[PDB]
């Protein structure tokens, strides 16, 4: 996250972080306390992920963490990166272990496709994670968080030669300056309801980051409410 | 009109869903149940989903 | 006349030497002066055994730094002046016994041409300054035609001190020297009680060098991690970051091989780093000028991810002992040194008493922005696992080289970049 602010311990107690051959590749947001969501170009079938929740620093111990080995990678079965590496960009992670639910480590409510969508129309949201604070850039050490608008689609497809799907929305600053970025990806975009958080969006792409004229693309959750409750079903 | 979904979303802290002759049935997600007021919702577990408790 | 060494011609300005050397028995760079790349060529020769003998001197801990170039340099201003086994003994150790005749003959001059064509190039690409000077004692008459040559090719002519009889005087002037033509940068290059009454001649050649990146590294990513040291401990260093296209290669065992230009792409610096487990010290011993140059020609450009320390190197030494080991006898013996040509053979002896080198290296962020990228691409936003780093959080060997010409102009060994 670029230009955006050191998030507090417990903040953001559904965001979870990816580690694999590299630290913080991606991010993801904890459903249930066997499954977590990312983006679906964070993984790949065969491929090994541990997730960390309850995380704040990724580099010191606050002994809030929970760490899970990945068991089950589900990409949503639109996804093919052959026709496009960022359309249908979600993915659903199952857990070995289930995490023990606490304050540092609680699930984000996902709403029915109409809600969520109605949420998303509130017009602003949070992104949070631990990608770069600057464009090619360090990652962050401690978490952070952004309040981004929503932007309306005419606008996003004027901004970029760049196919925007039904599937996607657009969010961020005309000026520039702040942005999600790389290492955020599949992290949450959410929107709070009277104190609740609500899941709206994937943390998917863009064109390098905060730059001015250019947004945040991100995946449209309401379309993939229905499949996430399908597979996460503990019931 | 007077009590709809779409008026302030019928009060619903969280879900509302329109019924027959000027009524509305408001819900929550999981993890919560519908307070006294039949409006808004409160926990129903430990740790429901989307709050902050630290 | 006002003679300008670096665009002169051998024949403008007759510098024979008193004694000339016989031996019993890549595709040239463009641009290039064929007899300037052939003394290159041996440079590295050198340079590669040279630089064993002298970490074997040190301790596989501290951190080294030289020019090799100009060890080399210096010695050709002895080669100009001496004669039989001593000549032998300096055209074997320093690999010139294999170029040709006229450019034998001519050595001193294009060392000078070599030095200019590097100095140019890299005057554009770094802050480069040095200090090089052979001091002798007063008491001697040297030959003013190889004052003259010297003057010309090398910047100066031998300059005369009363070792005999104010040795600490003559101590502080060569320091003084020293410092007042690097700017201060070098400072007691000859310390205490390294030359005395006895001191007959001494080499001293002093260099700091400071490149300018193509492509900087911004401040705002270089923050403090860990160095894990060869003995086993770990300090704090400022560790430079960026993401860039870079020419690299992961060679045998792992070892990954980064190339870093400086403004003007013509000097380069070069990192090998190898996997953790494998010690440097099996790097530096295991690695012939044919196997780096191997690397260097498997090099491709690709974007990665590098992590460097900021620092700062301070390396000075004498060169006596090592180049004794490889071969140079005769020069430093009071009987059998044969240097007719500096000062003429008679009943005072005229032997190099010891030669001194000090380099100094400084890295930092600095250097020209990154070029703007103008190619429209949609960039996802995972960090991507699968991507290429280079993270010198570990002890690693340096090469700085002109391209075209692969001119080992500095070389040395960050073991301890930590203050
Ligand atoms: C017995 O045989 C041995 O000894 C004899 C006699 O030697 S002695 O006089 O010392 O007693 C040698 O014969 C003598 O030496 C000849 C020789 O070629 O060395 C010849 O030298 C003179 O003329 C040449 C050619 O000049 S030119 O105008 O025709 O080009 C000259 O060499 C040229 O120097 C150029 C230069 O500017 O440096 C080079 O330019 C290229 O490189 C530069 C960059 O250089 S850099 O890398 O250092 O930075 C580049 O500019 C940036 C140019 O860009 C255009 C490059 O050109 S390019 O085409 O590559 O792009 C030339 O490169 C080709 C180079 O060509 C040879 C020489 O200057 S010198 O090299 O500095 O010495 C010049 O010396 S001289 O002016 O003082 O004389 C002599 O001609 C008189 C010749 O004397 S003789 O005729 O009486 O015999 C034997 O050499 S050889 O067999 O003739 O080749 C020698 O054999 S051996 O080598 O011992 O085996
Ligand atoms: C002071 O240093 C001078 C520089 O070397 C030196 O002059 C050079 O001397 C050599 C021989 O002493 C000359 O070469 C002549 O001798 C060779 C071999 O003896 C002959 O084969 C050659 O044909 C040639 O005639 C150099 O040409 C000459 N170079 C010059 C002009 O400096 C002085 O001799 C030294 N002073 C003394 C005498 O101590
Ligand atoms: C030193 O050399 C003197 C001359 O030797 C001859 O000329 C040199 C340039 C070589 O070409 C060599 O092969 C020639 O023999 C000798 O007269 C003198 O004895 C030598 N001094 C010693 C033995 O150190
Ligand atoms: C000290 O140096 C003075 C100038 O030296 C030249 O300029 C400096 C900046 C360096 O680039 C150096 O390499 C140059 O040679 C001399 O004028 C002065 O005499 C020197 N000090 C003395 C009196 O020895
Ligand atoms: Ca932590």
């Amino acid at each position: 996250v670029v230009g955006g602010e050191d998030a507090k311990p417990g903040q953001f107690p559904w965001q979870v972080v990816l580690n694999g051959k590299v630290d913080a590749f991606c991010g993801g947001s904890i459903v249930n306390e066997k499954w977590i969501v990312t983006a679906a170009h964070c993984v790949e079938t065969g491929v090994k992920i541990t997730v960390v929740a309850g995380e704040h620093n990724i580099e010191e111990t606050e002994h809030t963490e929970q760490k899970r080995n990945v068991i089950r990678i589900i990409p949503h079965h639109n996804y093919n990166a052959a026709i496009n590496k960022y359309n249908h960009d979600i993915a659903l992670l199952e857990l070995d272990e289930p995490l023990v639910l606490n304050s540092y480590v609680t699930p984000i409510c996902i709403a029915d496709k109409e809600y969520t969508n109605i949420f998303l129309k509130f017009g602003s949201g949070y992104v949070s994670g631990w990608g770069r604070v600057f464009h090619k850039g360090r990652s962050a050490l401690v978490l952070q968080y952004l309040r981004v608008p929503l932007v309306d689609r005419a606008t996003c497809l004027r901004s970029t030669k760049f196919t925007i799907y039904n599937n996607m929305f657009c969010a961020g600053f005309h000026e520039g300056g702040r942005d999600s970025c790389q290492g955020d990806a599949g992290g949450p975009h959410v929107t709070e309801v009277e104190g609740t958080s609500f899941l709206t969006g994937i943390i998917s792409w863009g064109e390098e980051c905060a730059m001015k004229g250019k947004y945040g693309i991100y995946t449209k959750v309401s379309r993939y409410v229905n499949w996430i409750k399908e597979k996460t079903k503990l019931t | 009109m007077d009590v709809t979904c779409n008026i302030k979303n019928g009060r619903c802290e969280q879900f509302c869903k329109n019924s027959a002759d000027n009524k509305v049935v408001c819900s929550c997600t999981e993890g919560y149940r519908l307070a006294e007021n039949q409006k808004s919702c409160e926990p129903a577990v430990p740790f429901p989903c989307g709050r902050v408790s630290v | 006349s006002p003679v300008d060494i670096c665009t002169a011609k051998p024949r403008d300005i007759p510098m024979n030497p008193m004694c000339i050397y016989r031996s019993p028995e890549q595709k040239i760079p463009e641009a290039t002066n064929r007899r300037v790349w052939e003394l290159s060529k041996a440079n590295s020769r050198f340079a590669t055994t040279f630089y064993q003998h002298l970490a074997d001197s040190k301790n596989d801990n501290d951190n080294i730094f030289l020019s090799p170039l100009s060890i080399s340099t210096a010695f050709a201003m002895t080669k100009l002046g001496a004669c039989n086994d001593t000549l032998q003994q300096l055209m074997e150790v320093f690999k010139f016994d294999t170029i040709s005749e006229k450019t034998s003959d001519q050595i001193h001059f294009f060392f000078a041409k070599l030095n200019c064509r590097l100095y140019r190039k890299a005057n554009k690409a770094s802050k480069l300054v040095s200090a090089n000077r052979l001091f002798g004692d007063k008491s001697l008459t040297f030959n003013e035609t190889y004052q003259d040559i010297s003057e010309l090719v090398y910047g100066a002519k031998l300059q005369p001190l009363d070792f005999k009889e104010n040795a600490e005087q003559s101590r502080a002037a060569i320091n003084k020297w020293v410092s007042n033509k690097t700017e201060g940068r070098i400072t007691d290059v000859i310390p205490s009680e390294a030359i005395n009454e006895l001191t007959v001649l001494v080499l001293v050649n002093t260099i700091y060098f400071k490149g300018l990146w193509k492509s900087k590294f911004s401040p705002e990513n270089t923050r403090k991690e860990l160095f894990y040291k060869a003995d086993g401990e770990s300090c704090s260093a400022s560790m430079m970051y960026q993401e860039g296209k870079f020419r690299y290669r992961r060679v045998a065992e792992g070892t990954q091989v980064l190339e870093l230009p400086f403004k003007g792409d013509d000097i380069t610096m070069v990192l090998i780093l190898p996997k953790p487990e494998k010690s440097l010290a099996k790097v530096e011993k295991e690695l012939t000028p044919e196997v780096l140059q191997e690397w260097l020609d498997e090099l491709e450009e690709m974007m990665l991810v590098v992590h460097m320390p900021r620092f700062r190197i301070e390396d000075g030494f004498s060169l006596k002992e090592q180049l004794q080991d490889m071969g140079l006898v005769d020069l430093f013996s009071p009987e059998k040194s044969k240097l007719p040509g500096i000062v003429a053979e008679g009943r005072d002896d005229l032997y190099v008493s010891d030669a001194f080198h000090k380099a100094f290296l400084e890295v930092n962020e600095e250097g020209s922005e990154a070029a703007a990228s103008t190619a429209v691409v949609i960039a996802g936003r995972s960090l991507n696992p699968n991507r290429v780093t280079f993270k010198a959080n570990r002890p690693f060997l340096v090469f700085i080289r002109e391209v075209p010409l692969n001119t080992i102009i500095f070389m040395g060994r960050v073991a301890n970049p930590c203050v």
